[PDB]
Parts: structure tokens; C-alpha cells; sequence
């Protein structure tokens, strides 16, 4: 759909890229994905336990 | 005496291949089983990689030896 | 501590974790 | 061993006493010199004492390292796995000028992915910083956070601290 690509694009544009990650569990993806999240500001901290 | 904490890093995906690549640089296969002519002819190599790519004077900042290594075999970073 | 540092977004040690894996 | 700059030069006129020790205190100040000593030198301390015509001179020297203000990292010695951590960093302005343009740098193999920079406020003078850093370790074993402070007065200051990091309970 044409919606799919415009806020694909939209939030790519401040999307939080973590390339070559040294990870191979789930759980250090996600904490290590939430941090970066928090370190762009994209999340506020509170929502990182959630 | 000041300690500045170094990151080796000599199990970094890369290092392996680009320390085998270098040391392809050496025509004596045959001595490759042996521990002395291979850190022979890598410290030689590697020294002649320092000469070449050290420049005369952040420029400071330090980020361990792979990123150093990476430069000095590739030409970037 | 007390500091709330505000993060920095800079790029240069970006090129320190180029990997030269193809 | 090569030479970067002439900081400074002192020049004393003394009569010694016949068999008479004497002993000279000198004031060794950073803002006597000529100029701010570069970048990852140190310090080469000479003396030389000449009198009359002896045709020769005592000389004496001493290499004095530039001491950095200690940067105070606070971190629990053991870890768990998948769980917050939090680690406190302090540095107190020891200088005679504000410290500014400070950003301060994380990182380590194991606890960071590749390295986060942040910025914190102008420390005056007296002063101390105290930036709390939160992240999770997720590599189980002996890791190491590393922590690099920048500014105007000084550039790549680097401290360390060793955490254990711990598998989860089963």
C-alpha cells in the first residue's frame, strides 16, 4: 500500500540501526536494541521495562 | 607509570582473515607450521606497514588495535 | 550520580568498527 | 625523545660558603610557561650550575610526567546477565580554567555496543562532575567498561573498571 511505504520511509528516516551486532540471544537483541532506543531518544526510559 | 586500556581485539571477525592475508605475503608456505617465522615475518611486515602509513604530526583518539590494523592493510579509517 | 547526560550524536570513531569482511 | 617546545628558563646568581651545603626551592608553575606544553609530551627538568672559569658544569636532569585529573568510575563488582546496570562516573575540575565542549564516551566489549557518546555541562573550576550511566550487560564473563572524557583542557582521558558479569539464576 502506498501508507506502508510512506511510514516505512518516515520511520526509517530516525530509525535506530545497530549493524553487526555481537549478539545471539534474543534477550541481548532486545536490550541492546532498547538502549540504542533510549540513547536516540526514540523511547523515554519508562517505556523501556514494558 | 600510566595504564591506558587497550582493546586488543584479536578475535574481531576480521582480524583472523586480514592477519592470514599478510601473512600470504610470505612465498614460504612450508614455514607456516613454524611459530618463529611466521611472528618473523609479520613483525617484519607489520613494521613496514607502520613506516608507510604512520604520518608525521582526534588525532589522538585511540579505539585499540584492529581499527589501526584495518587501516594500515586497507589505506581506510 | 546526578548528571543527565544528553547524548551526543557523533561519528568519529564510526569508521573504528567498519568491518573489512566482504 | 624529540624536542616539542622550550617552556621555561630560570636563571639564579648564588655565593656558597666554603664547604657549606645549600638548598634551593623553585617553583615549578604551569602558567610560568612560555607555552601549554603539547599534546601527549613530557616534561625534560634541567639544571646546570657553572661558576668562575672551572670549565665545567654540574648538570642534573629529571623527566616529570603531566598529571590529568583522575576520572572516578563507581560500578558493582559483580553483574547479572540481562539486568540494568549502573555506573557512576565523577571527575573533579582541578584546573584554573572552566572545563568546556565535554563529552564523555562509553564503551567496551561485552557490556556496549560499539561506543555512545554524551555531552554534560561546563565544570567550573572546585567543581565535580557526576554523570550516572544505565546499561545491560549481556555477555556473561569478565568485561571491562571503558570511559573517555573530552574538553577544551584536555582530550582522550581514559579510565577503566572490570565487572563480572553473571549467568541469570536458574
Amino acid at each position: 500500500t502506498f501508507w506502508s511505504l510512506l511510514e516505512l520511509r518516515r520511520v526509517f528516516t530516525k530509525g535506530t540501526v545497530l549493524l553487526d551486532l555481537q549478539e545471539t540471544s534474543l534477550a541481548g537483541v532486545a536490550n541492546q536494541l532498547l538502549d540504542r532506543f533510549i540513547f536516540e531518544d526514540q523511547i523515554r526510559p519508562q517505556d523501556r521495562e514494558e | 607509570i600510566q595504564a591506558e586500556s587497550w582493546d586488543f581485539g584479536q578475535f574481531e571477525g576480521d582480524v583472523i582473515d586480514l592477519s592470514l592475508r599478510l601473512l600470504s605475503k610470505d612465498k614460504q608456505v612450508e614455514k607456516w607450521s613454524q611459530p618463529v617465522h611466521v611472528a618473523r615475518v609479520l613483525g617484519a611486515l607489520l613494521h613496514f606497514l607502520k613506516e608507510q602509513r604512520v604520518l608525521p604530526t582526534l588525532l589522538n583518539k585511540r579505539r585499540g588495535s584492529v581499527p589501526i590494523l584495518r587501516q594500515w592493510l586497507t589505506g581506510r579509517g | 550520580q546526578m548528571e543527565e547526560p544528553a547524548a551526543h550524536d557523533t561519528e568519529a570513531t564510526a569508521t573504528d568498527y567498519h568491518t573489512t569482511s566482504h | 625523545g624529540v624536542l616539542a617546545a622550550k617552556l621555561w628558563r630560570k636563571k639564579l646568581h648564588l655565593t656558597l660558603s666554603a664547604n657549606l651545603e645549600k638548598i634551593i626551592t623553585i617553583g615549578l608553575f604551569f602558567s610560568n610557561f612560555e607555552r601549554n606544553p603539547p599534546e601527549n609530551t613530557f616534561l625534560r627538568l634541567t639544571a646546570m650550575a657553572t661558576h668562575s672559569e672551572s670549565n665545567l658544569s654540574c648538570f642534573a636532569q629529571e623527566d616529570i610526567a603531566i598529571c590529568r585529573p583522575h576520572l572516578a568510575i563507581k560500578m558493582p563488582e559483580k553483574a547479572e546477565q540481562y539486568q540494568p546496570l549502573t555506573a557512576s562516573v565523577s571527575l573533579q575540575n582541578s584546573l584554573d580554567a572552566p572545563m568546556e565542549d565535554c563529552v564523555i564516551s562509553i564503551l567496551g566489549r561485552g557490556l556496549i555496543h560499539r561506543e555512545r557518546s554524551y555531552r554534560f555541562r561546563s565544570v567550573w573550576p572546585e567543581n565535580t562532575m557526576c554523570a550516572k550511566f544505565q546499561f545491560t550487560p549481556t555477555h556473561v564473563g569478565l568485561q571491562r567498561l571503558t570511559v573517555e572524557v573530552d574538553c577544551n583542557m584536555f582530550q582522550n582521558l581514559t579510565n577503566y573498571k572490570s565487572v563480572t558479569v553473571v549467568a541469570p539464576e536458574l
